[PDB]
């Protein structure tokens, strides 16, 4: 149990690090979807103006 | 303005899609918050069980 | 206490595995809807050239 | 030529969809490794329950 509680503590520690990097990339998709959403509102006004 | 009518056809598909990515990345971020709180529980409990 | 903690960790692992399969599906949902936005941003840069 | 405001916005979504595309591949690589590492922790907890 001591050798398996240690091997879980070390694998849980690497999993939590890898998970904090998924939280990072998920924040980076969230932050660039603000750019895109804003620009498809603009594409709509120019069509309304000139169609 | 026919070339701007061509632009609307594209811009409709993008606006429908970006609204789904906006809810799908919010569903991912909430599930990731839930995983983390359970991972800290596994971390906590694997120290208390080792002391036991 | 060792029986309690073993079940408590097993119950947390079951939660993680279920939320992780929902994130994989949502990742596949975003990986399908990224391709749809890429096509309508290449086919829109074709209009920018045409005129 | 009104294809000016089409061009300035179809440039910003193209430098942004690209980072989304990369980030979805990095998330995919992490996720499939975590499912494997998670499925080895599952065996180890089952061994601890047996040991109890």
């Amino acid at each position: 149990n001591a050798k398996n509680a240690e091997e879980i503590t070390n694998s849980v520690k690497e999993v939590n690090a890898r998970l904090q990097e998924i939280s990072a990339s998920t924040e980076e998709v969230t932050s660039r979807v603000q750019t895109i959403r804003e620009n498809v509102q603009m594409l709509k006004e120019i069509v309304a103006r000139y169609k | 303005g026919s070339h701007m009518k061509d632009v609307q056809t594209e811009t409709f598909s993008v606006a429908e899609s970006i609204e789904e990515i906006s809810k799908a990345n919010e569903e991912i971020t909430n599930q990731l918050l839930g995983i983390s709180k359970e991972m800290d529980n596994i971390s906590t409990r694997i120290e208390s069980i080792s002391a036991s | 206490e060792n029986a309690k903690n073993a079940e408590e960790i097993t119950n947390s692992v079951k939660e993680v595995n279920a939320r992780l399969q929902e994130i994989s599906a949502s990742t596949e949902e975003v990986t399908s809807r990224v391709q749809t936005i890429r096509e309508n941003v290449q086919m829109l840069k074709e209009i920018v050239a045409r005129y | 030529s009104h294809m000016k405001d089409v061009q300035t916005e179809t440039f910003s979504v193209a430098e942004s969809i690209e980072e989304i595309s990369k980030a979805n591949e990095e998330i995919t690589n992490q996720l499939l490794g975590i499912s494997k590492e998670m499925d080895n922790i599952s065996t180890r907890i089952e061994s601890i329950s047996a040991s109890v």
